[PDB]
């Protein structure tokens, strides 16, 4: 086809997949840990048509070295992890992890799951599982029937109140783990991120040692999305989006003029 | 001039579209794999902070290599880097280039000026266009010389 | 058009959201209520062009019982009884499988059977107060006796028990202050209320509801506003997709 | 949306338990053997965007950075337990500890 | 459209202004809190027609720690003590380091170690207090002393310490009340409080956050209205650019 | 004549913000009708090659 009608349906095409971006973003404004995403956009591969072959240096200020660009595309989505702010809640079994780290859980297929949501709960079996499909979380942590009150401490250390014996109860301890390039977890929906190449191997520890955050109880993590940056990139893709419309149109009248007239 | 920079798994700096980000040896950048607060300076030193280390350990491992060289020495690519005219030209480290950290650069698109170039290239096209539709017409009107 | 429907998921998840609030802020007096907060998380995403992640949107998830204890209230009448901890009062439902409440607000029926003061279940195990009584008595461990004239110490009608599920946000409610065991609630651990984590009946007193009307307050402000962000991205894409049709 | 929305949230929260604490204080002004309680205020968490101290160009480094707070909350109610007044009585089994101990039962 | 994002830059640098500002509204009553002050900053000017100058926005580039002292609170608790002057105590965190804290309300572990009223963090130098004790002593230059019955004189069972530095703005603060030293805090100078520019210890007081409410609600009213200042212009952009797309 | 140190002082920036928002009203309608010559001038343009 005419190049130029393709050269403007690639800028349509990388602005709708910035809106997506956006309107996600928008849509997670109330996810507890929730990392908000950004499109980067990048210019296509520049061709010589005025050249026989790929002398760009050549005479690239003379019609010989004209050089036109194909378009756009969105080159990734990429996630940007800073902090949240904090919600204090009342819930005993919500928790936050301030800095680096990650909550590991069990997905039912065998691998782990990290996730930055702390809305946990407990099984029928006292087991400490999410508050959302239910998956446990690692390493597995259970609290007995006895207990009267769930006690976390800033290193993972889960602590139970049982009536007639003197001190709380530990019954276990939280791990969690940070990646080298947050940015290369795969998001898998359910708040959940998946390790990758681009990420790097899980490194786990105890929270709150060697540069880990630290598990704070009665607290959750909002979303770090902007509302404002939103409704701003709105408006730049809407009006990008137009602008690449009327060159489709411009095209298309200046051929159907040609094939009239001539 | 895509200063969206990221870190791999490896610790290279690379930027958005996967280009390697040179340094002072003149060699792609790579940073301490474990790092735990990365800081991009002023004048494009890169200060990191190792992971566990206390709030005083601070020091610089690279510096961005930034060239001011003439514009209108500059060709885009059939990537969109811009490079020399003269082929095999060193990239001189300039001292004076400053970034602003905290921010993103877009385009300089004057979008205007687009719209108003693209109403004057119509114009001059269809003008063309007629006078080829005036070409054939006075050929098909020479043509009855012959006929008898 | 995708946006318009990962907005649509926005829009829902907010919906949902503000019903659950106006439920806390609806029962905000009733006794032994605890309030319900929506679990928010985002949907699959799409690897497009392929390493480009796109979402799906959002949805509510699940809705969770935050079971905290609430604030006392002192009454006057000798039926309205309180558990103070852990524990719930077992009733009889009509279909004959046993119902769990937080809510003491007891009575008596004609023939005397404890009964709840609503729709009138009995209350397991069945205490029967003998007409010869002339005070009523509920120990801190559910024993209860009553005062008969003529008759030095209160005889014993019976002892109420409580029960504690290991997972009480796992219940599922049924209206009428009422739970029924499930699956992921946990099994039913019955005993004396007083011990092995059981908590102790407080007689005359009632159990407030643990709402915060002021946090609702301000989760309505945050979920009117996010409900109307997303409805300006179905404006905006409506006006895309109405300018590409009419300028093409 | 905001982060002063989420902030002033945690001020909210951390005023109403400490007034429910003074409330708790006034209810039992009359209990013999009570204790007053204090509720104890710190801030949460600071997002640290730059590092105070981190060094900026050469030979120059931030005296302060920009980190944000997160608001505060209550995480202690703390027990005064100052011995109180004397109340003189007729009954013969009403007692007092002069000075530190407990009474078990 | 550049005007679009220098007016971008002013709402985000607002919005990080108006955080600051509900931060120190919510610490309002917390102890031996400093309020905070965002420090604005213009961006870089560019030159276009080449001795035309424009300017790339404004942003938010530090919030300045105001370490003014605070008003004394008196209390009746005996174990409750502040810093008059210069200088912060210092507390045992887990990871073995020391972190700095101005909130002077302490209490006794299990064991009758000096922990701070909160997580329960030690204080250095570690103090205890013997059970025979029936009062204890804090001097003004940190000597700690208890009373035991059946002894004349108070026995000293320690000596507390505070620590000052050059600019106390300079501290990392980590939550908790609590601060941790960096590059630009300087030097940790301990030292026996009440000497050589420090402090003096005083018991049972407190020293109360230093912030302004009248100054902080005066500080929202400018920066909601640079706010909706700078979204008028984005609205008369948008409608500009609108306005060209639609006639040209 | 030069001016003095004041301590615990900060000067305020001296713009105008009610003076911007009425130079914006100002600049913002003379754009527009720049953009009503340029249409008009490829309108008139667009009439010559179609009729002619």
């Amino acid at each position: 086809m005419h190049p130029a009608l393709w050269v403007s349906k690639t800028g349509l095409d990388a602005q709708q997949t910035n809106i997506a971006t956006i309107s996600n973003n928008l849509a997670n404004a109330s996810t507890v840990g929730y990392k908000k995403s950004r499109a980067v956009f990048e210019d296509l591969f520049y061709q010589n048509i005025n050249q026989p072959g790929g002398q760009s240096s050549q005479n690239t200020e003379l019609p010989s070295g004209l050089m036109l660009g194909a378009g756009s595309k969105v080159v990734a989505t990429q996630k940007v992890h800073t902090h949240g702010n904090a919600q204090t809640t009342t819930n005993a079994l919500d928790m936050m992890v301030e800095g680096d780290g990650f909550f590991q859980v069990t997905l039912p297929d065998g691998n782990i799951g990290y996730t930055r949501n702390g809305q946990f709960t407990l099984n029928g079996e006292g087991t400490l599982v999410t508050s959302g499909s239910g998956y446990p979380v690692e390493p597995e942590i259970v609290i007995p029937e006895d207990a009267i009150s769930i006690t976390v401490g800033t290193d993972g250390e889960v602590s139970v109140r049982v009536r007639g014996q003197q001190d709380n109860q530990v019954v276990g301890q939280l791990t969690i783990t940070d990646f080298v390039n947050p940015g290369g977890l795969e998001p898998i929906g359910q708040n959940l991120y998946l390790p990758t190449g681009a990420s790097g191997d899980p490194q786990e520890g105890v929270p709150g040692l060697d540069g880990l955050g630290e598990i704070r109880q009665s607290m959750l993590e909002a979303s770090n999305v902007n509302v404002t940056e939103e409704l701003v990139n709105m408006i730049e893709a809407q009006r990008v989006y137009e602008m690449n419309s009327k060159v489709i149109s411009s095209v298309d009248k200046m051929m159907s003029f040609v094939n009239q007239q001539l | 001039r895509n200063g969206n920079l990221k870190v791999d798994q490896n610790g290279m700096l690379t930027n958005a579209s996967g280009h390697l980000v040179l340094g002072e040896n003149d060699a792609p950048i790579t940073l301490p794999i474990p790092l735990s607060k990365i800081e991009i300076g002023r004048d494009g030193t890169i200060s990191v902070l190792p992971q566990g280390a206390p709030a005083e350990e601070f020091q610089a491992v690279d510096r961005i290599k930034l060239v001011k060289p003439n514009d209108q020495s500059l060709f885009k690519d059939t990537n969109g880097l811009f490079r020399h005219k003269t082929p095999n030209q060193p990239y001189e480290a300039d001292a004076t280039v400053s970034l602003q950290t905290g921010a993103i650069e877009g385009s300089n698109v004057n979008a205007v000026g687009e719209m108003t170039a693209l109403i004057d290239l119509q114009r001059q096209f269809e003008m063309q266009v007629k006078m080829m539709s005036t070409a054939e017409e006075m050929d098909k009107s020479s043509d009855s010389l012959l006929r008898m």
